[PDB]
């Protein structure tokens, strides 16, 4: 996260990160949906250009933490995946539509403070709360700057793009499974997603019932906090059917 | 459910420092 | 400069 600021305790209790087991490393954010299934981005499982098509036991999942490297013992729960599902139209050859992915966990996590469950938007939810101008967060412990680490959970607000203004920010073509964020140049604020935050939440407090709702997946950028562009994340909506027949299914 | 109320937050009345600017968003 | 975790995992 560029231009954000350390996230408070149990601010983002759904964060999730995706630890690479060997080398062990920072491989993305990414979502507690219940108590055995994590929702992120369909690229940081699979994506050929680079070389990264992950199974179930490379990695592991890290929930509950707040230090970037630490060990939080008694705080954070460390998961192994059962089971990974990436979109079968996730399209990794031109513009990362369908950036979507669950991993079923092999154990239910149990809940605490610091490990809950983010709610995932219905068609009211989305209507209602997508909107130009208003603003979601956006977690994690990526890059603090485009070209270092941070010590602890990164967060920063911003407000959703008209979507003329973000198909003319950028030369990919976007479609209506995304959905852009972030300040104008003449806004003056400043803040975006970066290399490691990709997979995690875009969230909103819905001012109906409070309640936290993952609208977005940070899906891609071009650059960091660069003016004139955004940050394009997945619009968990948009995939709440396929995201549903898959649980229907292996739950 | 309980999804997205947080123990630390809404469980026990207390706003974190910035949610309010996503309140003020929602015009 | 992650600190090792647990054997079990
Ligand atoms: C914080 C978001 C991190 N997410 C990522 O890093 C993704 C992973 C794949 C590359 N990627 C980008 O964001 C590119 N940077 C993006 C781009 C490349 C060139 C010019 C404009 C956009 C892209 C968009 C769509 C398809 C391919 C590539
Ligand atoms: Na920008």
């Amino acid at each position: 996260i560029v231009e954000g600021s350390d996230a408070e305790i149990g601010m983002s209790p759904w964060q999730v990160m995706l630890f690479r087991k060997s080398p062990q490393e920072l491989l993305c954010g990414a979502s507690l949906i219940s108590d055995r299934w994590v929702l992120t981005a369909a690229h940081c499982l699979l994506y050929p250009p680079w070389d990264k098509n992950f199974t179930e036991n490379d990695l592991l999942v890290r929930i509950g933490k707040h230090s970037r490297t630490r060990y939080e013992r008694n705080i954070e729960k460390i998961s192994m995946l059962e089971k990974i599902y990436i979109h079968p139209r996730y399209n990794w050859r031109e513009n990362l539509d369908r950036d979507i992915a669950l991993m079923k966990l092999k154990k239910p996590v149990a809940f605490s403070d610091y490990i809950h469950p983010v709610c995932l938007p219905d068609r009211e939810t989305a209507a209602s709360l997508l909107q130009a101008g208003y603003k979601g967060r956006v977690t994690g412990w990526g890059n603090l700057k485009e070209t270092g680490q941070p010590s602890v959970l990164q967060v920063v607000n911003l407000p959703i793009v008209e979507r003329p203004v973000c198909k003319d920010s950028t030369r990919i073509r976007i479609t209506d499974n995304m959905f852009c964020a972030g300040y104008k140049p003449d806004e003056g604020k400043r803040g975006d997603a970066c290399e490691g935050d990709s997979g995690g939440p875009f969230v909103m407090k819905s001012p109906f019932n409070n309640r936290w709702y993952q609208m977005g997946i940070v899906s891609w950028g071009e650059g960091c906090d660069r003016d004139g562009k955004y940050g394009f994340y997945t619009h968990v909506f948009r995939l709440k059917k396929w995201i549903q027949k898959v649980i229907d299914q292996f739950g | 459910a309980d999804c997205g109320l947080r123990p630390l937050f809404e469980k026990k009345s207390l706003e974190d420092k910035t949610e309010r600017e996503l309140l003020e968003s929602y015009i | 400069d992650f600190e090792e975790i647990p054997g079990e995992y």
